[PDB]
This record gives structure tokens, C-alpha cells and sequence, in this order.
């Protein structure tokens, strides 16, 4: 950087950006019924979870 | 030993010093400017009287009071090495 | 081999952790696109940066 | 397969924490940069912030963040203060800067000269304690107003 | 070993985190503290920052 005590940069003209920021905002609703994944209708599966 | 390991960090400390010190350069010699655009040379009493606007003071504040100003900075920038250098319990945030 | 995927997913959560540490680090200190240098006069208004 | 199913809950609760997060930070987004303008330095992107624009994702959010840019610098020889008449002079807003060989007050972030006058600057004090301060001389309109 | 290591893998997610949500923090100091001059009270020190 150029810097001095007595030396100052002003801009004589600007530019307009537009930029884009993403965020996640949610996720898939995923439910599950836990006696059907463990014991796949097996009754005695059942009994015994 | 065990299946266990350490991996090592991308940036090195040296690379975290250098990224450090560029944001310390940036910071006196170009105030805010180099936060939104390129580094604008500002002299850094100059600066120092834009930061007292920012609070509400009246720039004359900082350059009629400036060495003592410059003092109490100096001053307190020693008290960090002071204290650095006597306690055991600033660090503890890291350490744990 | 006879608990399917249990080491497959536990090596993909702590790999998952260290590439972050590495984004964690990037995002506070690579806040700069250039490596400012200080100038090799300290003319800093008697404010001392040493 | 219990193991199993505890597991998946197990990281799906630590990775729904991570989108609450990320979903907190996008409703303060649309708080603090489409509902209003944010001086919150990287906030609402890079640049001073003017605006920002919501866009809906699949399971997200786009913000269009429009920023102001500086873009081409000039150097100025500067000082903090004018000496007129034992007078020291600073500027209520902006900056003396010189061309070389005039002063003139401007704006900090936009080149725009003006003649340094009673109208653009206060008093306080003088030239005896201002470190850096220049000679010039400062305008007043009411004096040529009357004559 | 299996169960002591899905309990190791859990606490270190968790606790990353924890380390995530500093970073974020620290970032935000980054941009808010040093590249800037913030006005939100108490984010960068007790006093006008």
C-alpha cells in the first residue's frame, strides 16, 4: 500500500455488483415406521422388538 | 498407533501469520476501505479521527488529544503482553 | 463383514469433520485477496504496532 | 438393524441442527438485508450494501445482494485540518484533499471537490496543538454577499 | 469396539459442532470487527469499538 502521512486514495467512480449468497433452509421430511423396518411384518419379530 | 492419525491442517501457522499480517496492513494503512474494495492509503491519524466520528466524538477530539491518545493505545498494547506473559487461565477457551 | 456398513459410514463422518476444519479456518483468516504489506517507514501518528 | 435405525436418527438430529443454523442466519438475511439496509461490514456480500433481492431454491434461498464498489482511485495530498487565521478548520463531512497545488474539501468516498468554506467546515482551537495541519485560505459567502 | 467407536464418531460431531458455530462467530468478528467499525454493542469489546 502506498501509504504516507499525508497521502490519501479517494475513488472517482464506482461500480454496481450484485452477488449471490446461497443458505439451505430446510432438508426432506423422512419419517420412518421403525417395527415395520426392523421386523417387516413378522409378528413374531414384533413380539420380540 | 492403534488405526488412529492425526491429519495435517491445509493452511500451515506461517500461512495463518501471513493471512494475519495481511489483515493488519490492510486494517493501518487503508482503514475499512480494503474490506470493500481495493486499499485506500489513509493516514492512520486521519483514520483515527473517522473511527471517533463513528463513535459520536468530533474529529478535533482526536487531533487536539492525539499524543496522549497514541499514548494510551501504546500503554495498553504493553498490559497484553503483561498479561500474556503472567497468567495461565486466558487461553483455557483453546487449552480445552 | 457380517454389520454391512457401519466402518464405510463411520470413516465418511470423521472425514466430514476434517475437511471442515479446514473450511472453518479458510472462512475466518482468507477474509483478504491480497497479502498487504506494511510500509517500511512506521509513520503511524505515534501509534505503535510492533 | 435397531443399531442401524439409531445411527441414521442420530445423524439426522446433528444434521438438522447444521439447517436450523443455516436457517436462522437466512431469516436474519432477510431481516437485516431484504427488509432493510445492513452496515454490517460482509453481511449482505462484498461492497457497501444498497439491497438485497430474495429468490426461492429447492430447499433454500438465493439473496442477489447489490453492493456499491469504489473503483477508480486517485492520490490526493491530505491533511487533517486548514490553518486560516490561528484558526484551525476540519471538515463536518469529508475530507481536505489537494490537487497539488489547490485544497478543496470532498466527500470520503466519491471525488467530488468542492471549495473549502465556513459553510463546509467547523473551528475549534488552533494551529498550536494540530499535528500535520496546512496554511490555506477558507471562503465565507457572506462577506461578498454584503459587498 | 465397534460400540466405544460409534460413541467416539458421535462425540466428535457433535462437538465439531460446537467448533463450527465459534468459527462462524469468529468470521463474523473478522468482517464485522477488523474490517469494519461495528456500532452493535459488546460484539467487539466492552466501550465504543
Amino acid at each position: 500500500v502506498a501509504y504516507s502521512n499525508n497521502s490519501i486514495a479517494i475513488p472517482t467512480n464506482f461500480t454496481i455488483s450484485v452477488t449471490t449468497e446461497i443458505l439451505p433452509v430446510s432438508m426432506t421430511k423422512t419419517s420412518v415406521d421403525c417395527t415395520m423396518y426392523i421386523c417387516g411384518d413378522s409378528t413374531e419379530c414384533s413380539n420380540l422388538l | 498407533f492403534n488405526g488412529l492419525t492425526v491429519l495435517p491442517p491445509l493452511l500451515t501457522d506461517e500461512m495463518i501469520a501471513q493471512y494475519t499480517s495481511a489483515l493488519l496492513a490492510g486494517t493501518i494503512t487503508s482503514g475499512w476501505t480494503f474490506g470493500a474494495g481495493a486499499a485506500l492509503q489513509i493516514p492512520f491519524a486521519m483514520q483515527m479521527a473517522y473511527r471517533f466520528n463513528g463513535i459520536g466524538v468530533t474529529q478535533n477530539v482526536l487531533y487536539e488529544n492525539q499524543k496522549l491518545i497514541a499514548n494510551q493505545f501504546n500503554s495498553a498494547i504493553g498490559k497484553i503482553q503483561d498479561s500474556l506473559s503472567s497468567t495461565a487461565s486466558a487461553l483455557g477457551k483453546l487449552q480445552n | 463383514l457380517q454389520y454391512g456398513s457401519f466402518c464405510t459410514q463411520l470413516n465418511r463422518a470423521l472425514t466430514g469433520i476434517a475437511v471442515e476444519q479446514d473450511k472453518n479456518t479458510q472462512e475466518v483468516f482468507a477474509q483478504v485477496k491480497q497479502i498487504y504489506k506494511t510500509p517500511p517507514i512506521k509513520d503511524f501518528g505515534g501509534f505503535n504496532f510492533s | 438393524r435397531l443399531q442401524s435405525l439409531q445411527t441414521y436418527v442420530t445423524q439426522q438430529l446433528i444434521r438438522a441442527a447444521e439447517i436450523r443454523a443455516s436457517a436462522n442466519l437466512a431469516a436474519t438475511k432477510m431481516s437485516e438485508c431484504v427488509l432493510g439496509q445492513s452496515k454490517r461490514v460482509d453481511f449482505c456480500g462484498k461492497g457497501y450494501h444498497l439491497m438485497s433481492f430474495p429468490q426461492s431454491a429447492p430447499h433454500g434461498v438465493v439473496f442477489l445482494h447489490v453492493t456499491y464498489v469504489p473503483a477508480q482511485e486517485k492520490n490526493f495530498t491530505t491533511a487533517p485540518a486548514i490553518c486560516h487565521d490561528g484558526k484551525a478548520h476540519f471538515p463536518r463531512e469529508g475530507v481536505f484533499v489537494s490537487n497539488g497545488t489547490h485544497w478543496f474539501v470532498t466527500q470520503r468516498n466519491f471525488y467530488e471537490p468542492q471549495i473549502i468554506t465556513t459553510d463546509n467546515t467547523f473551528v475549534s482551537g488552533n494551529c498550536d496543538v494540530v499535528i500535520g495541519i496546512v496554511n490555506n485560505t477558507v471562503y465565507d459567502p457572506l462577506q461578498p454577499e454584503l459587498d
